[PDB]
């Protein structure tokens, strides 16, 4: 409550409330990663995101879904593997990147700077 | 020495070559006895006055045969020109690091019926470590009486 | 006696070590006698496609006034490195064992019995991290 | 009547600036001799070639070793340890003078140094100091020629004065082996020499100075008394 | 000086650099121990550490080992060893690393008299 | 004590029988100075204090705690066939002595069934061996029956128990030299020992790195900007310097809780309390007699071994 | 396709065909326990206690392919990259480990691992998604097939991922018709992606067409019963009489390790197999022959290690090792004795892949594993 700050940025979301930000208006790029808690290798994505979400202060919004949680909705994304992220647009003229594995940071940010 | 020059390696640390089965054979008479324990066959008492006694005579007769394995094969192994010269080094010192150091003593007398079967060479297991500070706090309370 | 050595032949070759040691080193020495220093000092020398023996060398001195002195130094001379590095162990102080310096690497593998079961990557960091 | 000794150079690579490899080979050197030179050639590269360093360092308002200045990165402290592996060449015996006068945030390397005529530098990318704002920076330093390590005292301190205790070490590393020549009866050698240097000299010329040193040194005994 | 095993010293003395023993590529020792204190204190351990951290000097790497290495395996802490050296001395090509008849020991020379020490010593870097 | 990062942890986690209301140094007795089979996962049993206050002032295990009623608690994996959620627990010394504690393995098979294979065990106050099918918890921490300073020894078990005692006293008296070093050869224990002595100076916010200069970091993160001064040389209790240094360049970011600044003996994010030297183990001339070094010039002249003492006179 | 002088390597090659990725779970459920959405410093609980379906999970075929090399095979992989820096450091890496890439196709346009989808709001407010642009790695046409590995290699390894595509559905089965008519076996992995996990009936239909045209075939401990009855195999294996037990071992309470009867299996069973095997992680494998069926029995130990334990990737590499000791030794087909005694090495090369970090960063070596098989195996199964 602004007198500590917080350890972690990436805020996790609802299916719901993922439905309502994709629906509304943008004006920055989204971030939307999938991820369980018994994952190999999503504590390395989560680390990644964590050190990416630091960079893009205002720029960018990133958040997670867990698919413990909601995993009917994560199957209907088309996901077919835990560690992908879904780069959105701010525009809805421009179509949505679905990305799997573990990818580098450097490339991740090329794609929300290049190509969003 | 100087000119000759010594120096301890871990390969000089040579434990001699019949430990192989001494030990095995050890450890079958261990698993048979603890397995008729629970048939009936052996009270406790025997149980316990066995563990003690294998690893007791099995210890010791490795350490009588370390001089005759050395004074043979490797006459001028590093640790035993330490040792054998009277230089610098126990019989019981060097089966330490090579040999067994087994059946350390509970405080307040009595062994312990977990031996200690392997060397300082080799290196100690968790528990095997752990008996082994039993004698470690035994030899500072001593100094300072 | 079979296949693999016994616990007693090899507390008895932990014994005799030095006699085969010497006998290889005096085969090896007595190699250079017959062959020469120049086509011996060749195994280590590599990318010098030449003749290596005592036969075209004296061919070459009537050729060009280079004896069996100039033409050695010449081949010494593009030795790199790493293979004067390990041609120093037939060096006349060092005296490393014919049969060390040639084994294979299955062979010297054997002496710690293989890889480890866990693996070394785990201990393995970088010295410039922070 | 056998062949005749030979020398010569086999490899030389120029690993950086101030980094200089050589290794050489002599030919048919009967017994005993190969040893011989090789220990000596050894001794005398590691503790006789003279090579010239950096002594004293003087700067100007600053109150002591460890103190901070306004702009810079570098402690003055770090700027001394920086300062001393700093390689120079000369030939001639004596202490010199040199200054360095650099403004503000540029960054300052061993080329902003002012040399007196036969004094020159071998690196010229070795990081000195680092500025951020503007300061007018100007350092005396004081040039020495000396032999082996050598420890000078804190004296003669003015408004500061600061004595680095230079290494005056040209010669990185030495190693040699002696091998056999198989010459049927008669016993014969290859000597091999491996010389690193540190840009200061060069191999064939650190050899020429060892050689020379030694010669130097085995002399009166020729004399007779 | 203390090392981390418990081997302790006084600075006695302190030699030129063209003094002291050299390894078969000629770097000069930087430190001379007594071997003699390993059989009275029984710390085998430090040598484990010296001969690998030749290894690491050769490699470029940095090893954190947990202890108790040997429930894996019997005499794990070898197999390391005697693996990281033969790698040190494969991939840098310096076969007195590995000699593989006497595993962690090389013969160094002497630094005033350009002879070779009759035994075979164990240098590292602790 | 201050005389190095490791002595600052090594303090704050001190137990002892002395004080007010406890016993002394003189009317202890001998029993009271040994190893009970209870402070095993609670006290670390190879370090303690010489003298007459043998075995009265001890340290506390790595992963010890104080748990409620003020008893210490130890962690434990409890082998259950039903999975329950976390299945690790916090043993108190009252619940330790009624389980089977194992500390094998479970890499070995048999011609008949893997659940009759036999592992040391931890009964009553006992060591038994025993089939797996009769064991309750399972101790699975390398860095468990230990402290701080025995810890950081590589390949401790090839080390006698009886010199661990020094080896992990000699560790609090090295002096934090002037430039530092990190160890090729470690135990993975120097990190946190370094991040938890509070030398070093860890970030409280995110954000990018916009100054630095060597008397401070300024950085810029979620609008408001944060100063963070650096201390360039003080003066420890025991007349030893701390003297710190910024690690990351200009513009980079950090996340919360990691490394802006070095300190004293704490190159990278790692204690250093040493050199790495080339050492050969041979006697030279009897000047290595007993216990003697013979060290060579190369450590006076490159600042191997140099160090800065501040002495504090007050009149 | 008939260019060749000399006889190949001693080695039979292997055929993997699938798409190249790095660090993929494909196999996907429920877990029932969660640690904490936000502190990842916890996370490796999960690793000691797994949610046995992530006990040995399988992952790409790169990692197979990878896996088998460094057991001392040799292997060569089909697929797709772009040519991004991505798609040109995924062929760095599988070239650093032997893995020959003469058919590693790269082209420009399409990106590597990205896929361009499009927002499909339907009734309701549940949001889709329909690929509109493959990915690069999906993007493999029967064109651009490597005529010279699928003569050389003899056994064809792939997973159900490609299943998943339409594009590669035709190019598999091309792929697999000329294998087969050049004389490879067909090797198939069954790690299931998330969206075939969605009931039993459309995954039999989805794979039937690919299960009928294997030789060999892998499956997991849940992708069995998955594909049979999971009630029914829940129901059975949590169990207990209430009066009295049957044997003794019933009197026990241990875990239940079910060898499934021929009888069970028939509905998977076809004319063509050779072998069926059921890995229930590195624990124990089912094995099934036409002549004969059995099981072999392993162990495993994450806990050994509780800091470095990672079971992502130890499937591929016991895959590995049975595709390396089916091509090694070929009288394992109608040996029962050998079948079991080279199995064990598959289970030492599982246990080995759990202790590091990381699928292909520790994948076990031949001499490890055979070091491992020794220690754990009394010297009379080995």
């Amino acid at each position: 409550a602004k007198h500590v700050r917080e350890d972690y940025l990436v805020k996790k979301l609802s299916a719901n409330e993922i439905t309502e930000l994709v629906r509304g208006e943008r004006n920055v790029p989204l971030i939307i990663d999938f991820y369980a808690t018994w994952c190999g290798p999503c504590i390395l994505m989560a680390q990644e995101l964590e050190m990416l979400a630091v960079e893009y202060e205002k720029n960018a919004m990133i958040v997670k879904v867990d698919t413990d949680d909601e995993y009917e909705f994560a199957r209907d994304m088309q996901v077919r593997g835990l560690p992908t992220l879904y780069f959105i647009s701010p525009d809805p003229n421009k179509d949505a990147i679905r990305t799997e594995g573990l990818i580098p940071i450097q490339m991740m940010r090329d794609i929300l700077d290049n190509d969003m | 020495a100087t000119a000759t020059s010594i120096s301890l390696g871990i390969d000089d640390l040579l434990t001699i070559p019949s430990k192989g089965w001494l030990v095995q054979d050890a450890e079958q008479q261990s698993l048979i006895l603890e397995k008729h324990h629970h048939y009936g066959n052996v009270h406790a008492v025997e149980k316990l006055r066995q563990s003690i006694e294998i690893w007791y005579s099995t210890s010791e007769y490795l350490r009588q045969e370390m001089n005759p394995n050395f004074r043979m094969t490797d006459p001028y192994n590093p640790v035993h020109i330490m040792s054998f010269s009277g230089a610098r080094g126990n019989v019981s010192q060097v089966h330490q690091l090579v040999g067994m150091r087994g059946l350390m003593s509970d405080p307040q007398g009595q062994m312990i019926d977990l031996p200690i079967q392997s060397n300082l060479r080799e290196g100690l297991s968790l528990t095997e470590y752990i008996i082994s500070c039993y004698g470690a706090r035994k030899g500072v309370v001593d100094t300072a009486v | 006696y079979g296949e693999q050595p016994t616990l007693t032949e090899t507390s008895l070759y932990r014994a005799r070590r030095h006699l085969f040691k010497e006998e290889r080193l005096k085969a090896e020495q007595e190699r250079l006698e017959k062959i020469g220093p120049m086509a011996f000092y060749s195994e280590w020398v590599k990318a010098w496609k030449g003749d290596t023996s005592r036969e075209a060398i004296q061919k070459h001195f009537e050729e060009t006034g280079e004896d069996e002195n100039t033409q050695l130094i010449e081949m010494l001379s593009h030795q790199t490195d790493r293979e004067y590095r390990i041609m120093m162990g037939t060096d006349i102080r060092i005296r490393r064992d014919p049969l060390a310096m040639r084994m294979r690497e299955d062979q010297i593998k054997e002496i710690w019995g293989g890889d480890p079961v866990y693996p070394t990557i785990n201990y393995i960091q970088d010295p410039d991290i922070v | 009547s056998t062949q005749t000794l030979q020398w010569k150079c086999v490899e030389s690579r120029t690993d950086s600036k101030c980094l200089h490899y050589g290794r050489f080979i002599l030919s048919p050197l009967m017994k005993g001799q190969a040893d011989t030179i090789g220990i000596a050639m050894r001794r005398a590269l590691l503790g006789e070639i003279e090579g010239t360093c950096i002594t004293r360092a003087k700067s100007e308002k600053i109150p002591h070793e460890y103190s901070t200045i306004l702009g810079i990165q570098e402690s003055v402290h770090e700027i001394l340890m920086n300062l001393k592996e700093i390689v120079l060449r000369s030939n001639l015996y004596g202490t010199c003078e040199a200054s360095i006068c650099v403004r503000g945030p540029r960054g300052v390397t061993a080329q902003d140094i002012i040399l007196p005529p036969y004094v020159e530098i071998v690196d010229n990318t070795q990081h000195i100091a680092s500025l951020t704002e503007p300061i007018d920076l100007c350092i005396g330093l004081q040039l020495e020629r000396n032999r082996g390590y050598h420890i000078k005292a804190p004296n003669n301190f003015q408004d500061g004065s600061f004595p680095i205790d230079a290494l005056f070490m040209p010669v990185r590393n030495v190693n040699h082996s002696i091998h056999s020549y198989g010459n049927g009866n008669e016993k014969q050698e290859i000597l091999f020499l491996e010389i690193w240097t540190n840009g200061s000299l060069t191999p064939k010329e650190a050899l020429y100075e060892a050689s020379r040193n030694l010669i130097d040194l085995l002399i009166p005994f020729l004399h007779a008394e | 000086v203390a090392g981390r095993h418990g081997n302790k010293g006084i600075i006695s003395r302190i030699l030129l650099r063209q003094d002291m023993p050299y390894l078969q590529d000629g770097r000069p020792v930087d430190m001379i121990f007594n071997p003699l204190g390993v059989p009275s204190r029984m710390n085998v351990g430090q040598i484990f550490e010296c001969s690998l951290g030749l290894a690491g000097s050769l490699l470029d790497r940095h090893y954190r080992i947990a202890p108790f290495d040997e429930r894996y395996e019997q005499e794990a802490s070898r197999k390391l060893v005697f693996s990281e050296l033969y790698e040190a001395s494969k991939q840098t090509a310096n076969p007195w690393v590995f000699e593989p008849e006497y595993p962690g020991k090389s013969r160094i020379f002497d630094g005033r008299t350009g002879d070779p020490f009759e035994q075979p010593v164990i240098i590292g870097n602790p | 004590d201050r005389t190095n990062p490791l002595t600052q942890i090594v303090h704050g986690r001190k137990l002892s029988y002395l004080g007010p209301g406890g016993l002394t140094g003189r009317t202890a007795s001998f029993r009271i100075r040994d190893i009970h089979p209870s402070h095993y996962g609670r006290i670390c049993p190879i370090d303690t204090s010489e003298g007459i206050n043998v075995g009265l002032i001890g340290s506390l295990a790595i992963h010890a705690r104080i748990g409620p009623w003020g008893s210490l608690e130890s962690p434990y994996y409890e082998i259950s066939e039903r999975s329950k959620r976390v299945q690790m627990l916090y043993l108190s010394p009252s619940r330790d002595e009624y389980y089977m504690l194992a500390s094998g393995n479970s890499l070995a098979l048999n011609q008949g069934i893997q659940e009759e294979q036999v592992v040391p065990a931890r009964y009553r106050q006992e060591f038994l061996t025993i089939a797996w099918e009769q064991v309750h918890f399972r101790s699975i921490f390398s860095f468990q029956y230990f402290s701080i300073g025995a810890s950081l020894i590589p390949f401790i078990e090839h080390n006698d128990a009886n010199r661990a005692l020094m080896s992990s006293n000699m560790q609090r008296q090295a002096v934090p030299l002037s430039q530092s070093e990190k160890c090729i050869v470690g135990t993975g224990l120097e990190r946190q020992v370094a991040l938890d002595s509070g030398v070093l100076a860890i970030a409280e916010h995110e954000g990018k790195i916009i100054y630095t200069n060597t008397d401070k970091i300024v950085l810029l993160g979620n609008g408001n900007t944060v100063s963070i001064p650096l201390v360039m040389y003080q003066r420890s209790n025991k007349n030893t310097c701390m003297h710190q240094k910024p690690q990351i360049p200009r513009g980079k970011c950090v996340k919360k809780g990691q490394i802006l600044a070095d300190g004293a003996a704490t190159v990278g994010g790692e204690l250093a309390l040493g050199k790495n030297v080339l050492v050969a183990y041979m006697p030279w001339e009897g000047y290595n007699f007993e216990d003697a070094v013979l060290i060579s010039e190369r450590l006076v002249y490159e600042d191997i071994y140099t160090s800065f003492h501040i002495r504090k006179y007050e009149i | 396709d008939d260019g060749m002088d000399f006889p190949y390597l001693d080695p039979p090659l292997i055929c993997c065909f699938g798409a190249v990725q790095k660090e993929f779970v494909p196999s996907v459920r429920v877990s029932e326990h969660q640690m904490d959405p936000d502190i990842y410093s916890g996370w490796k609980m999960m690793q000691w206690n797994p949610p046995e379906f992530g006990r040995a999970p399988g992952g790409p075929v790169s990692n197979v392919a990878i896996s088998h090399v460094r057991l001392g095979g040799r292997a060569a992989v089909i697929g797709k990259v772009g040519e991004d820096d991505f798609g040109e450091e995924l062929v760095l890496m599988m070239n650093k480990e032997n893995v020959q890439t003469r058919a590693v196709k790269f082209d420009s346009n399409v990106k590597t691992a990205c896929s361009y989808m499009r927002v499909k709001f339907s009734d309701d407010g549940k949001m889709k998604m329909e690929t509109v642009k493959e990915a690069a790695e999906d993007s493999l046409v029967a064109s651009e097939l490597n005529l010279a590995v699928l003569k050389e290699a003899r056994i064809f390894h792939f997973n159900s991922e490609v299943l998943t595509s339409p594009s590669m559905n035709t190019t598999l089965f091309r792929a697999i018709k000329l294998s087969k008519k050049f004389g490879g076996l067909v090797f198939f992995d069954l790690n299931l992606p998330l969206p075939l996990w969605k009931s039993r009936d459309e995954t039999r239909e989805v794979i039937k067409q690919a299960w009928e045209e294997a030789n060999i075939i892998e499956v997991s401990r849940e992708e069995l019963e998955f594909l049979l009855d999971e009630d029914h195999y829940e129901r059975r294996k949590n169990y207990r009489p209430q009066y009295y037990s049957e044997n003794y071992e019933q009197s026990k309470n241990r875990r239940d390790y079910y060898h499934y009867t021929r009888e069970e299996i028939s509905p998977l069973w076809h004319d063509g197999l050779k072998f069926l095997f059921v890995t229930d992680g590195t624990l124990r494998i089912h094995y099934y022959a036409p002549s004969f069926d059995g099981v072999v029995v392993g162990t495993e130990d994450v806990l050994i290690t509780p800091f470095t334990c990672d079971r992502t990737g130890s499937g591929d590499a016991v895959v590995a090792g049975i595709m390396r000791k089916l091509t090694s030794h070929p009288e394992m087909y109608e040996d029962q004795d050998v079948l079991e005694r080279q199995l064990r090495f598959s289970i030492a090369a599982g246990i080995i892949s759990q202790w590091t970090i990381g699928a292909v960063r520790g994948f076990p070596t031949e001499s490890a594993t055979q070091n491992l098989k020794e220690q754990v195996y009394v010297p009379s199964m080995w």
